[PDB]
């Protein structure tokens, strides 16, 4: 309620509640959280900078193709991480509202 | 060197509803039978030839 700008609109009421009996020993009382936010984008967003950082100039690249792979992997390796950071940066803030193909039918004409 | 991918598409179908058929008993039956017909049961004959 208090951070209702923190919660993606489309997935409704964003929580997975838990309870055991038991806490960890040597506290009266704990919790756990495991969340996940688009704010991850970040990780990947700096890891394939730095990537093509590299492969762009085949940096640090002769000691790995030198235990027999291959640039062509390289290149997957770097296609989908940023394809994935593509898809996290997709939904980062994506509508409840409706996505795309906005066109209609028009007025009837005189003939 | 062109660098690898970057480039994805949206998971989305839209939503809608068809052949939802508006079958509330609200109107459901329009069968009648009358409360039986007229006729007369206080008058006497009064046959006396």
């Amino acid at each position: 309620n208090k951070n209702s700008s923190y919660f993606v609109e489309w997935i409704p009421n964003n929580v997975k509640t838990a309870v055991c009996d038991i806490p960890p020993r040597g506290l009266k009382m704990s919790a756990t959280f495991i969340g996940n936010s688009t704010a991850i984008q970040e990780l990947f967003k700096r890891i394939s900078e730095q990537f093509t950082a590299m492969f762009r100039r085949k940096a640090f690249l002769h000691w790995y193709t030198g235990e027999g792979m291959d640039e062509m992997e390289f290149t997957e390796a770097e296609s989908n991480m940023n394809d994935l950071v593509s898809e996290y940066q997709q939904y980062q803030d994506a509508t409840a509202d409706e996505q795309g193909e906005f066109e209609e039918e028009g007025e009837e004409d005189e003939a | 060197h062109v660098p690898g991918g970057g480039s994805v598409q949206i998971v989305y179908k839209p939503v809608d509803l068809s052949k939802v058929t508006s079958k509330c008993g609200s109107l459901g039956n329009i069968h009648h039978k009358p409360g039986g017909g007229q006729v007369e049961v206080k008058s006497e004959k009064l046959d006396f030839k």
